[PDB]
């Protein structure tokens, strides 16, 4: 599970990837 | 991806390759740390290593891990009245904004010159009852952008919030919380700045000249009770989605006051966590 | 003037002595004079503003009437220009009063930070603009020698604006009835 | 049409009324070139911060005004940034545009005759071999002449303007590049020159190469109140400016 | 769509190209601005202007970004009382809908001529324990359209509801919250009116000849209590889906009543924002 | 090999001796980028007229001295051309080369530790809220401490070096791009820095982007006549400078 | 996640979108 | 999102629909 965006704005969202 | 993000193997650290002994000209131990520069020296270098195929990530040392947790930065409070109720500046909590109102939390940023993120805060009310019966105590948490009407007191207009925004919680319903996009005007925040309001021998000079992002103003809807309270409203911050740019040194002296780096105690000598020793001879 | 309409019109006068100055009003687009105007009026609903500016002035004066008005944008670092030469050294525009009526002075946008607070702050200064005479107000024969200018701002595609707030010019300390 | 507009730097001229525009020689003003070049150094050239719409003093228009002259390499030697870096380097070179702006109304009857001069080596006012003086050929942006009086123990040059102040009858005059300004057509005068002289670079202090000259030829008149005065003023942009020869900085006087 | 979308750059401005000198006849910065209409001169017109990509979205500057945000409209107030229950106009309130009860929000719109737009109602009931128990107060907030049986006393007939909306709140469950599709017999809400009742020199003339929505009506189901309370159930509304014709100059004299214009203040002079000055020549 | 030849204006320096040099945060300074832009107006870039090699006043370096710094946008708020396009523009913009001269002979025995720090905010020496003051914070070529003497009316800052007068630890400060100067194998110091600030172009008068600091961590030990003195000269050289928003002129402070 | 109109009716939806 | 009988029965279900 993931990726799902459930909210619009970007500044929500979960804690960055790593890269 | 998945396994390596899941099983937190994304950042790898090198394995220990095996030596043999070196009776050769080349002196890598050898360098002038004067070019200001780093030593670049292994175990394999200077000894005769074995072979370890290692398994330690450095995901865990991420400017996202390092920083991606919650800190109280604040903790609005209100010692409620019912005797006058509105009267002027009261019953209601105006707080301007920052992360250094809180040394841990403070500390662990200013390790960098300058910082931006996308921030996540989380309210943590909490209502103790001074009363025999607690009611229904309903909540408003309004965000006063810089340049608006902060209520005098209580009841303004200003909690109409036509066009602000104001988070309501009411006892049971859980925490809130809410995300909020990098505000600066700037590409990052000024973790510091060597700066002044202008040339006025009496102007501003820090970390404020620049960051002055709004407010955050608690009122307590319900109207009058009987039975008094107090609420503590606490405010933690998580910052996501975060980068840093030029680090700096640790703080090591016990701060005062905010927006400034000033240590000088009031009175105490100049205290830090460096321990004294007898002699540098034993450890 | 003020609670009058006078309170938009700016009259161009006499002046006995030359190169004399005209007004003066700061840029920081939520400031009375400016505030107020259907921009500013506006630019009040948000936190932070961006981009150039238009001024533009008109001549109420009249056919057989000349002049020759030097319109400046002094940016933001120093004090507002207590003579000409000093403002002309930065931008500006030499306005020649004729047949068509009306010049239009651009406020190019010059900032540190992409973005400007709309609120007062010493920081996100945008200066002044001010006006001056750079010739004179002639007129022939049996016109009169005082006549007016109107002045206007519009935005520049350039323009932008960011995070709602509620208003600054305007309290409700009412209640509204029935 | 007669309509134009101007800009040079962060500033911008605008006339609802003009006399066509007159490049000097029909060259327009650029930098130099790697062949006529003799120094060794890379010049600087400070752009629109420094070749850029200045504009001076104004001054009144008599019916008692005899003629007015500024020498342009020394005009701006205090309009910033040009004329810093004026004084900092040895070698300075640039071109000009000359904005002339003289309005009154339809119902006044003048004309000013406006004009540029290479190398325009002034006579003195007193019989001799006595050449004018440094500091007098040197005013700034407030020009010289008017019809102005002054001490006769200065090596000061000739207030004498029929002669050209060198000596050639005014009106031969229009041999250097020029056009008037008959407030019954006209507004302003527009002059644009390039860089003439026998060196790709002088000396910004000790030589001015051009030197501009406005001179009432018929007389202002009007029927109105004298409380109605007609300024002239002078507003000038450098263009392709170019110095080099950087060092300490020279001295005002 | 996404990123444009997620990203915010659906609506983004120019750049500023570069520019170079003009000793040029056709002279942009003058217009005559008499015609009415609005002069179109740019940076890169009047200045030598380099080169700024830009990056600045209008998307903030919508017409659903400046109008789609709640907004306090009215504050309904119920001091109950248990001494007489029932009886006439009592602990049940009645308020006529309408968005200008409350400057701040009442402001915004005013922008524009007309509006049109599906609405969202918040209720956020707010329960004072004036008692040392509050129970379970139970709440009924009544929709009535035009033309219905308002009720004459708490307990009528009307709050059954056969054929009417009734929202249910019981302390504890979280807000109510309802959308209302455009209500006008008209395409627009007409944000003003030029229009009367009739002929009738005594005729009503406003925003008001026009739109009459009904009502909406608060009951506390409940019964009985022991211990007294009063409710604050709270109003707010936002704009989902909405439309803007013909703006306007916004509003500088605060008002007085609704559904008029009028300013003309008790006695004050009228006052508005404009500030003075000693004099033109210094700002 | 260890010798060195920097050459950035109508000037050069030599080292026939020196530890490598560094660049700071490994990015080679230059000019601003229409992407990370704002402003929009065309910025002056004073080539080799500005961004040249401007040596300080120098310094003496004591078995009693503590330490010295210099604000770098400050500390040539004097030195000709790049100095002035300070004063006359609201937005500067460059990067540095910081050259630190300091020898002796091999039978002398030293070590200056030279760093330069971004935003470096200093604290003020009194307990308080108070910050230090501009006039403070804006030494000039002369830059500041030594081991001085002062009025403590002033909004004075902490002349106090292993709190690095931020209150951190020197010794972390190795974190700040730098190098030593140990008077046994090297003679000079090396720093090349870019432009680092949240903002694309920053006020050259209200805010100082770099601090360098230059601090005597093992004390001079020389066995000679302290008739020999061992100064400590700094040269530097703005890399890039770039100006814009033109206009009157600040002032002096 | 978008476009699940959880409700029937259309007055009840998420704010619009821009075009 | 819809015929999602979350219930087993059918007089369990939403209001019907129209043709
Ligand atoms: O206002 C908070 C305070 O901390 C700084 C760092 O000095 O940075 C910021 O972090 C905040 C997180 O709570 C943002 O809310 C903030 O407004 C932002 O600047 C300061 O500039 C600021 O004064
Ligand atoms: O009844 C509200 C009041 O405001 C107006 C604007 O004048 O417009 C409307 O907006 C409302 C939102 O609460 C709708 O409920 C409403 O009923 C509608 O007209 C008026 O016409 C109305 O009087």
């Amino acid at each position: 599970y993931f990726n799902i965006n459930y909210f619009k704005d970007a500044a929500s969202s979960g804690a960055s990837r790593l890269d | 991806n998945y396994i390596d993000e899941v099983l937190n193997e994304v950042l790898v650290v090198p394995n220990i390759k095996e030596s043999h002994h070196t009776t050769s000209n080349s002196a890598p131990l050898l360098d002038a740390a004067e070019t200001g520069h780093t030593s670049n020296v292994q175990p394999e270098d200077a000894i005769e290593t074995r072979y370890v195929i290692t398994s330690q990530t450095r995901d865990e040392m991420s400017i996202e891990s390092f920083l991606g947790r919650s800190g109280c930065v604040h903790i609005s409070r209100i010692k409620v009245d019912y005797t006058d109720y509105n009267g002027q500046d009261i019953n209601f909590t105006k707080w301007k904004i920052t992360l250094q109102e809180m040394a841990q939390i403070r500390r662990k940023f200013e390790l960098f010159t300058y910082v931006r993120f996308d921030s996540e805060i989380t309210l943590v009310p909490c209502i103790a009852g001074r009363g025999d019966d607690i009611g229904h105590i309903v909540m408003q948490y309004m965000y006063v952008p810089p340049g608006a009407p902060i209520p005098s007191k209580r009841n303004d207009f200003s909690w109409q919030s036509g066009t602000n925004m104001s988070i309501f919680w009411q006892h049971g319903q859980p925490f809130p919380r809410f995300s909020i996009p990098f505000l600066s005007i700037a590409s990052a925040y000024y973790m510091f700045y060597d700066g002044y309001d202008g040339d006025n021998t009496s102007s501003k000079y820090g970390s404020v000249v620049t960051n002055d992002m709004g407010t955050i103003c608690s009122r307590i809807v319900t109207e009058k009770q009987k039975l008094s309270v107090v609420i503590t409203t606490h405010i933690y911050h998580k910052a996501k989605h975060t980068k840093a740019w030029c680090p700096r040194p640790p703080r090591a002296v016990p701060y005062t006051h905010s927006h400034v780096t000033n240590y000088m105690p009031e009175t105490g000598d100049v205290t830090t966590a460096i321990v004294r020793r007898n002699t540098i001879t034993t450890a | 003037n003020v609670g009058n309409v006078s309170m938009y019109t700016v009259q161009l006068g006499n002046q006995t002595g030359m190169a004399q100055k005209v007004f003066s009003i700061k840029v920081d687009i939520t400031s009375t004079p400016l505030a107020t105007t259907l921009i500013g009026e506006i630019a009040s609903y948000y936190t932070h503003w961006t981009g150039s500016l238009r001024f533009s002035f008109m001549f109420c004066g009249t056919a057989n009437t000349t002049l020759k008005l030097l319109l400046a944008y002094t940016p933001p670092g120093i004090d507002e220009p207590t003579t000409r030469k000093d403002a002309m050294l930065g931008t500006h525009v030499v306005w020649d009063v004729g047949l068509q009526s009306t010049i239009s002075l651009v406020v190019p946008w010059v900032s540190a930070s992409h973005f400007r607070l709309t609120a007062d702050n010493k920081y996100s200064m945008a200066g002044y603009i001010t006006c001056w005479y750079q010739t004179n107000l002639v007129v022939p024969p049996s016109t009169p020698q005082t006549a007016d200018m109107l002045c206007f701002v519009s935005a520049c595609k350039d323009f932008c604006l960011r995070m709602a707030r509620d208003t600054d010019l305007h309290i409700q300390s009412g209640p509204i009835e029935q | 049409d007669r309509i134009m507009q101007i800009t040079r730097g962060d500033s911008t001229i605008s006339s609802d009324d003009v006399a066509n525009a007159v490049v000097g020689y029909g060259v327009w003003p650029h930098y130099l070139t790697p062949q006529d070049a003799t120094a060794i150094n890379k010049p600087t050239q400070p752009d629109t911060s420094s070749n850029r719409f200045y504009t001076l003093e104004s001054k009144h228009w008599n019916g008692s005004s005899k003629g007015w002259w500024w020498k342009l390499p020394d005009a701006l030697k205090d309009m910033g940034i040009f004329g810093e870096n004026m004084y900092y380097h040895f070698l300075g070179r640039s071109g000009y545009t000359v904005h002339v702006q003289c309005n009154a109304s339809k119902f006044h009857q003048g004309t000013l005759l406006v004009a540029m001069i290479p190398e325009h080596q002034l006579a003195s006012a007193k019989h001799g071999s006595v050449t004018a003086g440094y500091k007098l050929t040197h005013p700034g942006e407030a020009g010289r002449d008017v019809s102005q009086e002054r001490d006769a123990s200065l090596r000061q040059p000739s207030d004498d303007s029929w002669l050209n102040f060198d000596g050639t009858l005014l009106g031969n005059l229009l041999i250097f590049p020029h056009q008037f300004i008959n407030l019954r057509s006209n507004n302003s005068a527009t002059l644009i020159v390039p860089y003439v002289n026998a060196v790709p670079m002088d000396s910004m202090l000790r030589h001015n190469n051009w030197c501009l000259v406005i001179i009432p030829i018929s007389p202002l008149r009007s029927e109105t109140t004298s409380s109605n005065i007609v300024p002239i003023t002078v507003s000038i942009s450098p263009m392709c400016a170019e110095f080099s020869g950087a060092r300490a900085k020279n001295i005002k006087q």
